[PDB]
């Protein structure tokens, strides 16, 4: 989004109302170590939700006289780290090796969950109301649900490609051979409940007759069915700040951009938590040139480099120290491989970059750019 | 023994624990390692939330058995 | 006969070729222009991957056909 985006945004911001009978400020005094629960008590305590529209006046831990907007940007950041922390069971990563967020269908283990989802909805609206960003990115179907858009097979592609092609295959090819039935098995704390999409359950075998409807039910189950109440509570908080009708001028991609921005990467973090292999070290000339290139890359290119190596453009809440791959935790890695006329390669599963020992910075730069730019996500 | 507790990031960690020893002090050993106050912890084994009213013998926890931690929300 | 090779960034590379030139040969031409090694290239014409052994003739490539270059750099 540029230009078309900027006009939409201006048009959007200019429509946002604030009532006459609202204090000039909304005062919160929080402690960082308990930012989540302190923020929750304060924001869920408010007499009227409209009070959340007044200028944020935030003080952390007794500190007087910090710039208001800087503290507010910090708060949105800290509170995000906490609300979207999977430990609390509200949201979870969409896969072990990705870090896009989705509602945890088992969030109810904390009885209060619905009220926390409303709180998060309000915080997300406050961010959008006040021109700030959350720190965290949701799966596409989450954005489509904010907009009241149906979820489809194609929406699975962006979340689970492996799963997608399988569902894709039994849409084109016959599924009868392999005795498939309308049963889906959920994993929970290493355990396994089994679920049937319709009455009659196990006995029905997936054929060409029932095929499409089968694919439907798998989709609603994976994305929609079991997080209805959680998503209704979030949407209710969010729409106390931002009018539902007005938000619909944005498609799902712009909405994501509205809520969270680009997702700039912390390059110093990244570099601190890189492992090196087959001859390389932090002090190796080629690696020094590598990080010089990354530092000279703009934000979107850094992100594209990261997607190229890891398969995802996102970073986990704890940063590059907590990178996973397909088989558990995996640091970002750079291994010496190939000869200087090769383009770099990537093993996405292991977050590993096979970098040739290029013999000048410029050659490393040109070859890295060509690699990143000529591969595509999706 | 050696037990595993998986958090919801995927970060398994590893404790040294006694079969005599109760869940409470297991939380305390987690309290010791990742610094999570025990009162804020939900522990789960074989799909059930472990009651500190009981004992890990009673839950038939076994060597290399795998436990699940999820944090508790405080509420209004 | 001239042919064009479109890259994923919409860049177009123009080549002078001959019907008997093989796909490997075309990839060689590409290496010369762009610096990409043949083993890191895949070529596509009318939706199908072109095999290195075969020539521009037995694929019905003609004058001013468009081929698509796909880079093979990523796995698991």
């Amino acid at each position: 989004g540029s230009r078309d985006y900027k006009r939409k945004y201006e048009f959007f911001r200019r429509k946002l109302k604030k009532q006459n009978d609202i204090p000039n400020k909304f005062e919160m005094k929080l402690r960082r170590a308990t930012v989540l629960e302190d923020s929750y008590r304060r924001i869920m305590g408010v007499k009227r939700a409209d009070f959340l529209k007044a200028r944020l006046w935030i003080e952390f831990d007794g500190e007087k006289g910090l710039d208001y907007g800087g503290v507010a940007r910090e708060w949105f950041f800290l509170i995000s780290k906490e609300m979207f922390n999977p430990y609390y069971g509200l949201f979870e990563y969409s896969a072990t090796d990705n870090y896009t967020l989705q509602i945890n269908p088992n969030s109810g283990i904390n009885p209060d969950h619905l009220s926390y989802f409303k709180f998060i909805g309000r915080v997300a609206g406050m961010a959008v109301y006040h021109g700030k960003l959350l720190d965290g990115f949701f799966i596409r179907p989450f954005y489509k649900m904010m907009l009241h858009k149906p979820i489809t097979l194609h929406d699975m592609e962006s979340v689970d490609s492996e799963y997608y092609n399988s569902l894709r295959w039994i849409l084109e090819n016959d599924p009868t051979e392999l005795d498939l039935r309308f049963i889906i098995d959920e994993e929970l704390f290493g355990q396994t409940h089994q679920h049937e999409l319709k009455n009659g359950g196990s006995e029905i075998v997936v054929t060409n007759k029932n095929k499409k409807e089968y694919i439907y039910l798998v989709i609603q189950w994976r994305f929609v069915n079991r997080i209805q109440k959680q998503m209704a509570a979030f949407k209710e908080g969010f729409f106390e700040l931002i009018p539902q009708d007005l938000i619909k001028i944005f498609d799902e991609n712009e909405l994501e951009l509205l809520m969270s921005g680009l997702g700039d990467v912390d390059v110093n973090d990244w570099r601190e938590h890189t492992k090196y292999k087959n001859g390389y070290s932090a002090n190796h000339q080629v690696i020094q040139w590598f990080w010089k290139a990354v530092l000279m890359m703009d934000s979107e290119k850094r992100i594209r480099l990261l997607q190229f190596v890891t398969g995802t453009s996102r970073v986990p809440m704890n940063g590059f120290a907590e990178l996973y791959g397909s088989n558990g935790p995996q640091s970002f890695t750079v291994e010496q491989w190939g000869t200087p006329e090769k383009l770099p390669r990537a093993h996405t599963c292991f977050n590993r970059l096979d970098l040739p020992p290029y013999e000048s910075f410029e050659e490393l730069w040109d070859k890295l750019q060509m690699a990143i730019e000529n591969t595509q996500g999706f | 023994m050696q037990i595993f507790v998986k958090t919801l990031t995927g970060k398994t960690i590893t404790l040294e624990v006694e079969p005599s020893d109760t869940i409470e002090n297991v939380k305390a050993k987690i309290q010791d390692k990742e610094g999570i106050p025990p009162d804020q912890q939900r522990l789960i084994f074989a799909g059930k939330q472990l009651e500190d009213g009981r004992t890990l013998s009673d839950y038939n926890i076994q060597k290399e058995s795998t436990l699940h931690l999820v944090l508790r929300l405080r509420g209004g």
